[PDB]
This record gives structure tokens, C-alpha cells and sequence, in this order.
């Protein structure tokens, strides 16, 4: 899950 | 920032 | 979207994370509105988020799961990649970027709350929450606890 903040 |  | 999206609903009153909350809203003829469900995440314990229950509206389009649901913090928090308005910026609710129709609404939640104690200050989408954690991380953990504290249940 490509989870990182934008 | 980057903006919405 | 409308089977999808009783399928996750369905799922989600059988079976959910502790604490958290998906409910879908009304339609002006009284019918479930799958398109726009109130959530609330909380705080993730063991962080300075703990304690503070996070309300957030998922909007879908007519199109979900190809398109991601739009979450939006109300009221708006104070987190580097959470807009001003109170959008949440994650890479997996952008269509071009990252989003897959395989991610669900569990996974989205749980994901959100993960990325409160994990912010990415390479790109932060609010001025505010980023300015105070990359000058003072102790000032940052003080107004992300006093916020846990006005958003606790």
C-alpha cells in the first residue's frame, strides 16, 4: 500500500 | 507548499 | 459505485477497526447517500495524535472504485499533508497517481491513520503544520496533542 503523504 |  | 459501495457498507457494519466510524449520509428522497459517508479516525495509540477522535467525509464519484473518494478532514486539521481546506493529500487518492479500484474504504481509513504519526515533509500541503514541525518538533507534538485533546469523543 504505496502509502506516503502528498 | 503545493496548492489543492 | 452504488453496489460497490453497499458491498464495503455491508462489510463495514459486519466487521470494522475499533474506534473507527463509516456511515453513509441521506439523499434529499431519503434514501441512503452511498456517494458521501461521515468517518472518524482515531488517534493512533502510542502517538501524539491519541485520545482525539478525527471526523473526515469520504465523497465517491459515480465512477468509484476507478476514481478515488475525496476525504476531507471537518473541521480542518493540523497535519503537513492535510490542505488548508482539510483535504487529505496521500498518493493513493489521486487517479493518476496511486489509486487502485482493489484499495477499500478500510484501507483508506487505516491508511489515514497511519500517515497522522508518518507525515512526509518532502511535500507538505499545508504551510501552517509543516512550518512548526520543521522548526520545532516539541512545539509540533504540543499542538498535535492539544488538538487531540479539543477533537477528543
Amino acid at each position: 500500500l504505496r502509502l506516503r503523504g502528498c | 507548499i503545493k496548492q489543492e | 459505485a452504488l453496489s460497490r459501495l453497499a458491498q464495503e457498507r455491508k462489510a463495514w457494519r459486519k466487521d470494522h477497526p475499533f474506534g473507527f466510524v463509516a456511515v453513509p449520509t441521506k439523499n434529499p428522497d431519503g434514501t441512503m447517500n452511498l456517494m458521501n459517508w461521515e468517518c472518524a479516525i482515531p488517534g493512533a495509540a502510542g502517538t501524539p495524535w491519541a485520545g482525539g477522535l478525527f471526523k473526515l467525509r469520504m465523497l465517491f464519484k459515480d465512477d468509484y472504485p476507478s476514481s478515488p473518494p475525496k476525504c476531507k478532514f471537518e473541521p480542518p486539521l493540523f497535519h503537513p499533508n492535510v490542505y488548508p481546506s482539510g483535504t487529505v493529500c496521500l498518493s493513493i487518492l489521486e487517479e493518476d497517481k496511486d489509486w487502485r479500484p482493489a484499495i477499500t474504504i478500510k484501507q483508506i481509513l487505516l491508511g489515514i491513520q497511519e500517515l497522522l504519526n508518518e507525515p512526509n515533509i518532502q511535500d507538505p500541503a499545508q504551510a501552517e503544520a509543516y512550518t512548526i514541525y520543521a522548526q520545532n518538533r516539541v512545539e509540533y507534538e504540543k499542538r498535535v496533542r492539544a488538538q487531540a485533546k479539543k477533537f477528543a469523543p
